């Protein structure tokens, strides 16, 4: 229907679907510079391999911004839509995990599709996140 | 009673070469009229304190004659906190080694030796005594800030000692 629509060719249509963002499409994913920087900011937070909160990883994203000067420190209110923009094209999910203190509590666990392998690559090309690694 | 380098030059520029090649005696005074232009000495001879306005320049080199990238500039420069505060500005005059910009460097070196006149820019070098004039008519100029730049000055404050603020 594809030769009726124009009046294994599909396949070849159905693979670039899945295999892109990593080597090549993430940074069409972060047009922001500092989406770039929200990025490493979340593989940093990721050394305590713990519930990945919005606000570990907010208290790293301060804590680091505090010492290089390369933006000003934004809203959690921002780091809320911001991680957003990451999780819509498919290169982070976040998920209600589970916290046992009063009820079924639900802290916000995140995880990456991406290794350091595809991670050095796109970072030596802009030195503003070489303070930061 | 004999005087030094800071008295025959009250007004102006008092230069310094080789600042890490001296002592402890000559950096305790340099930092006393670095700070405010008064001067007191109480020794054997006299009591007395005497005043010189003068406009510190000073020429250093590190520890190990060139810089050191993989050191910190705190322990590249041997000069205390207290003497690097009250300096505003620091030049840090690096040099490196390039392919391109090492070329006009060495032209304009090959141009004055081989003649005294400078390269031929569409512009004239003046005289001393034109600039000096105008430095001396300069001088008498007493400028007052506004509110409009005021409310730039404590922001750009508040943000740098924000950042500065290892």
């Amino acid at each position: 229907e594809i030769y009726e629509l124009e009046k294994l060719n599909y396949i070849a249509k159905v693979f670039s679907k899945f295999v892109n963002n990593n080597s090549t499409r993430t940074r069409i994913a972060k047009l922001n510079i500092q989406q770039k920087l929200i990025l490493c900011t979340i593989i940093q937070s990721l050394k305590l391999n713990s519930d990945a909160t919005i606000d570990e990883s907010f208290d790293h994203y301060i804590k680091a911004i505090t010492k290089t000067d390369t933006l000003a420190p934004l809203q959690r209110n921002e780091f809320l839509e911001i991680c957003t923009i990451l999780e819509t094209c498919g290169l982070v999910s976040i998920k209600k995990t589970k916290c046992k203190g009063k009820t079924k509590r639900f802290v916000d666990k995140i995880d990456v599709d991406l290794d350091m392998r595809e991670f050095y690559d796109e970072m030596t090309k802009i030195s503003i996140l070489k303070p930061f690694l | 009673l004999e005087g030094g380098a800071l008295v025959l030059a009250d007004n102006g520029i008092c230069c310094i070469d080789e600042f890490d090649k001296m002592d402890e005696s000559d950096r305790t005074a340099i930092h006393e009229v670095m700070e405010q232009q008064t001067i007191s000495i109480s020794k054997a001879g006299i009591n007395t304190t005497l005043n010189a306005r003068t406009s510190i320049l000073a020429a250093a080199n590190p520890l190990y004659g060139r810089y050191n990238p993989r050191l910190s500039p705190l322990d590249n420069i041997n000069l205390p906190a207290a003497l690097l505060s009250r300096f505003d500005i620091l030049f840090l005059m690096l040099d490196i080694p390039s392919r391109d910009d090492d070329e006009k460097l060495a032209e304009h070196v090959t141009y004055v030796h081989m003649h005294n006149k400078q390269p031929d820019l569409d512009f004239t070098p003046v005289e001393p005594s034109k600039m000096r004039e105008y430095i001396a008519y300069a001088k008498t100029k007493r400028p007052v800030m506004s509110e409009a730049v005021n409310d730039y000055v404590v922001q750009a404050y508040i943000r740098l000692r924000q950042d500065s603020k290892d």
